[PDB]
Order: C-alpha cells, then structure tokens, then sequence
RNA sequence: CAAGUCUGGGCUAAGUGGUAAAGGAUGUGGCGCCGCGAAGACAGCCAGGAUGUUGGCUUAGAAGCAGCCAUCAUUUAAAGA
C-alpha cells in the first residue's frame, strides 16, 4: 500500500476546496473526444483552470471538506470540475452546452447557495443577467 | 490529415513533390501559388513551417503561425551549423538571448506560453544537441 | 481471477435437459445435443443455468470452463448460430452456388464442388464473398475452413481464399 | 504359483512402473517467501497516445518504422521527435 504519489499532491493539494471557494461545484468528466472544448492545455501556463486525475482516488473518501450547502444539479457523483470564474463566467470562458461543440459532454453533479436544479438550462448558456440587471432598477412596484 | 509544405527562403519551388502534387489535395493553383508567397517572403531560410487545412471545396486557407525549432536556431543563435556528428565540441554555444525572446513568436500555440516553455521547447534542437547549452549559470538555490 | 467457468447463461424461446452425461438444449433453429462430462452437476435455475464442479483442483476446473462454454455456445446456437466471411481474392477467382451446392473456382484446372453436410447452408451473395449458414459452431467453424482450405491464402499475393485481416504477403 | 483382489493415509496418468545423462518444461501435488491489488490491481474490452516536427546528422525523401545518431524540451488524466 504505496498510496502513490499520484495520490498524493493530486488529492486535492486541499486546493480549490480551499481555492475559488471550495463549492458551487458541479458537473462533467474527466474527458470525451480530444479535439474541442478548449483552454485545454491553454489556460495561460499551467491547466489551474481545469483539473488533472483520480475520481476512485479522491471523490471516492476524499471527505466532506469545506462545503457549501446542498446540491443536485441534475444528478450525483462519478466526475468533477475547478474553477473561479463560476454560473455567469463559468459559460462565457468554457463549456457551451447542447450539445456542445464537440460530440455532447455529459454529466455531474453541484452545490452551491441558489436552492435549485439542471445548471445547464437557465444558469450555463452565455446567460447576462449582468446585462439584465439594468432592467430592475424600475421593475415590480414603480408607478 | 491534410499537411505539407512549400519552401525553401524565397523564390518559392513548386518542385515534383511541393506544389504540382495539389489534385485531390487542394485545387485552385494559380492565384494561390501567390497568396502564400507573401506568407513565406522576406524572411530567410532555416525551416519556415507550412500551415494547411482541410475543405469542403477547393481553396481559401491559412497559412502557419511560428517557424520554431530550427529557425531562430541558426540566424545567430548558438551559432549552430551544428556540423556532422551533431556535436559534443560546441559547434556554437550560446545563452537564452537569441533563444528565449527572439521568438515570443513562438506563443500563438504550443499550449505553454509563459516563457520557460516554447523558449525551452525550441532549446530542444538547439541546446540538448550534445552540449546542452546553458539558461544561466544555475539559479544558486538558497 | 474471473473465470469463464461459472458465470450463468441465458434464457427465453430454449430448452434444458439434463441426463447425466449429455444436455439436451433444442431451442427455436433446431436441437443441439451436448456430450458433457458426468462429474460437473449442471443445474438448470430461473432463466439462467450454471455448472459447478466437484473438486477446485487444476484438472477439474479446466474441464469446467470448457463444460460451460459448450452449453452456452449452443444456445447461441438455437439463436442465429452461423458465421464465417470467405471474402475471395484474386483475380480469376469467383464462387457460386448451384443446387445446394457450392462451386469455386480458384484457379485449376477444373473448378471444385463442394456440397453442404447437414444443418449447413451455403450463401454466396456478390460472388467475391461467400458466407455459412450454420446452427451448430464447431460444425460451421469446420466446413469454413475447409472452403478455405482449397486456396491458398499466399504469402506473396493478394489471392485466395480469405478469412478477415492478413495482407501478409513476403515479397 | 503356495499365501491378502488385506486395512488405513497420500502420490502418479506416463504402462512411468517395466530407464540412460547434460539440459529443458503454465505436467502435477505439497511447503514456503516476495511484488502488486476493494482509495481498486492481472486479462481483456471502452477512450485518448500528439505538437513546432521534417529532430539534427545523411538527404530525388526517411518526415519513429533504410539509417548513423545529438532522441529533445515542455507540457500533462497520459503521449517515446
Ligand atoms: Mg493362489
Ligand atoms: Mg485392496
Ligand atoms: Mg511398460
Ligand atoms: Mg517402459
Ligand atoms: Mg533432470
Ligand atoms: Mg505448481
């Protein structure tokens, strides 16, 4: 029983658990046809905004670690994300949707704060409800 | 897929294997033995890369975007004319000046681009060829 | 690890005997006798039927993958048990049918008849290819390599009678 | 061919027995060690294995696969110019 190295600085580091605060954390593989997605071996010098291995090693018991309340997306645990740029950014930097550009990605699994579902739908498709909050500013009440 | 080449520093050769074999590869030569050659002008010989695509129908690709790995080599980096037997003599010894910036060309894509990549990619024929030539004086660790 | 003796098969349209040295399947393309070891109960569940062996020593585990293997592949069998390619290269060479009988001719001086034994059935559809019907496996798996048997497959050129694969050719 | 198809335990499938060695062998049975494994090993199978590239040296060209050789260096779940 090594628990190799690769298991070791790859579980986690503790990183993006604490990094990027450690939830909103959600969906989609650890890889399907390589030619598409992208910033794939480009984001900038390192792949900090994408991920490297081992869904038996860590997601498996890695542990409860540092939280954000509970779930549910779509549905529950086989293979998981990193990132800071989360819901809006997270869709205008990578991962379209529907199918996608490549052959359709797939599934995973969230928890944020926002009490709710799917992530792909309403939440991840280019959706600028930061260019459609200046619409509030008279809305619901004003005569 | 669809690659290869035309060459070799200017006055480009359209030779039996570089251009003359374009029939089921692309087929509209005659404005474009032209629109390449502004593409492969005025810039000297050591291996200017060939960027080419795949279609549909018949013409309109792009070009290359870096000529690496022996290139900003043999300008006058490591005066390398790295003679027979590729040399463990120092053919030409350098450092990472004619080497690591002369090309922040080398960025558009070989996925690393924050410079102790494609500036080391590209010291591959160039500074492990027997005499692997040196970054610094090694960076004394403390 | 994971032997190919004790899984569990299959069901739905087949039958089960179980004398004591031979099964009887006899599903929906015909009926297929098994000879079978007389160690080795082959007990017959739900949809499924396993075979257990006696002892876990080297010789008797041997006979049990193969004892399971024969009944499943000839449940496969009762179930579109036929195989076999034949695709024929080369140049004057062409097969076709007549009677229920298949003739080739491969390049002699005569062409050869081959006539099918029972539950075997020849189709030669585009003349370069020709497949075996068959309901058993190992019957089948026989008169096709007999058929290519005849010619060559050579070993220095792309003419004969071909299984799948092999551009071999030495030069 | 006189007296056990004697009694318990195990071995051998060669008619060895009923023989001849170096040497060989996933025959077979038994005692050991050591390596890797249910944070998932060994078979298989599902997916991907590159770019700049043609590595340089030789070169109608070798662009891993005609070669003599520096066989790099990043990158990265992972990929030997
Ligand atoms: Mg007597
Ligand atoms: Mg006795
Ligand atoms: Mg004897
Ligand atoms: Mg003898
Ligand atoms: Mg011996
Ligand atoms: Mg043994």
């Amino acid at each position: 029983m090594p628990n190799k190295r690769n298991v070791e600085l790859l579980a986690t580091l503790k990183e993006n658990l604490e990094r990027a605060q450690g939830s909103f954390f959600l969906v989609n593989y650890q890889g399907l046809p390589a030619k598409e997605t992208h910033a794939l071996r480009q984001a900038l010098k390192q792949n900090g905004a994408r991920l490297f291995v081992a869904k038996n090693t860590l997601i498996r018991l890695a542990l409860k670690e540092l939280g954000l309340p509970e779930l549910d997306g779509l549905q529950g645990p086989s293979a998981v994300y990193e990132d800071p740029v989360a819901a809006a950014k997270t869709l205008v930097q990578f991962a379209k949707s529907n199918p996608k550009g490549i052959p359709q990605v797939k599934s995973g699994l969230l928890q944020g704060q926002i009490l709710t579902a799917k992530d792909v739908e309403a939440l991840a498709e280019l959706p600028t409800m930061d260019e459609l909050r200046a619409e509030l500013v008279g809305v619901l009440q004003a005569p | 897929a669809v690659v290869k080449l035309q060459l070799p520093a200017g006055k480009a050769t359209p030779a039996p294997p570089v251009g003359p074999a374009l029939g089921q590869h692309g087929a509209n030569i005659m404005e474009f033995v032209k629109a390449f050659n502004a593409a492969t002008a005025n810039m000297g010989d050591a291996i200017v890369p060939v960027e080419i695509t795949i279609y549909a129908d018949r013409s309109f690709t792009f070009v290359t975007k870096t000529p690496p790995a022996s290139y900003l080599i043999r300008k006058a980096a490591g005066l390398e004319k790295g003679a027979h037997k590729p040399g463990r003599e120092k053919v030409g010894r350098i450092t990472w000046e004619q080497v690591l910036e002369i090309a922040k060309q080398k960025m558009p894509d070989l996925n690393t681009t924050d410079l102790e990549a494609a500036a080391r990619m590209i010291a591959g024929s160039a500074r492990s060829m027997g005499v692997e030539v040196v970054g610094a004086p090694e960076v004394k660790d403390a | 690890s994971r032997i190919g003796r004790l899984p569990i098969p299959v069901p739905k349209g087949v039958s089960v005997e179980v004398a004591p040295g031979r099964v009887k399947v006899k599903g929906p393309k015909g009926e297929l006798e098994v000879p079978v070891s007389p160690e080795m109960r082959v007990v017959v569940e739900e949809g499924v039927v396993r075979v257990e062996r006696p002892s876990d020593e080297r010789r008797h585990k041997s006979l049990h993958g193969l004892t399971r293997t024969l009944i499943a592949n000839a449940v496969k069998g009762v179930s579109e048990g036929y195989s076999k390619e034949l695709l024929i290269k080369g140049i004057g060479y062409r097969a076709r049918l007549v009677g229920r009988a298949l003739e080739l001719t491969v390049g002699f001086s005569h062409p050869v008849v081959v006539e099918p034994p029972e539950g075997i059935t020849f189709e030669v559809p585009e003349p370069t290819r020709v497949r075996v019907s068959g309901i058993d496996k190992q019957k089948v798996g026989q008169v096709a390599a007999n058929i290519r048997a005849i010619r060559k497959p050579s070993a220095y050129h792309e003419k004969g009678i071909y299984y799948a694969g092999e551009p071999v050719r030495l030069k």
